[PDB]
């Protein structure tokens, strides 16, 4: 999920959007 | 665990700011 | 209004403490 | 919702844990 | 300023990003 | 009253993370 | 790195608080 | 009164760094 | 309080070290 | 120790909420 | 202490609540 | 940089204040 995507290597906010519903 | 804990709560902030209107489903 | 947005900000953090493992539905 | 029934009045631990999953 | 800008209404992305190197 | 106080805090938060590699100026 | 973007997220806060009106630069 | 228990949040976190090794008492 | 002093008005570093141990 | 004083940080703010009107004594 | 019972491993809100006054 | 002086050891609001305006 987002803690396995965002949470060593830094997610951009474009990346982060897609955890927007 | 901690750091996953901690990285968390920066990211669902992270969210609050990039979703705006359309929220978001934080599940861990 | 901008007080409603800071108010926002704590309350997801206030529910990710809360709710750990379970997580949140959050929508504006 | 969480943002009218909280910001204006303080929500205990209990309330806030209504809006969990 | 910008606490007159991004304090008075809540500011954008894009408004945010004014503040960016 | 310390609302552009508390905002300001909020702001920062919300401009680093925007900002991202390239950094901010900021002064209140 | 996270955790030195998460540090970065706390240092700017506190810098916010420190620097009060004399502002500053911030470079991540 | 929310507007003073958000303020109060900020307040723990300027004492947190403020006082350091000291620590604070806050209610 | 704190709060009747800090939450009205802004407290400096040195205002909130009075309420340090 | 700055991992330890980012999760103070954030134990801080826990405390806060969870104490509530109880208040708290914290020193490192 | 707290940081040693609750940097280590992730305090629930009832451990949290032992260090309250 | 800043991040490799306060983010492996603690950094006190006057070892910050090096880095203001
Ligand atoms: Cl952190
Ligand atoms: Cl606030
Ligand atoms: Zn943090
Ligand atoms: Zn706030």
């Amino acid at each position: 999920g987002i803690v396995e995507q965002c949470c060593t290597s830094i997610c951009s906010l474009y990346q982060l959007e897609n955890y927007c519903n | 665990f901690v750091n996953q804990h901690l990285c968390g709560s920066h990211l669902v902030e992270a969210l609050y700011l990039v979703c705006g209107e359309r929220g978001a489903f934080y599940t861990p």
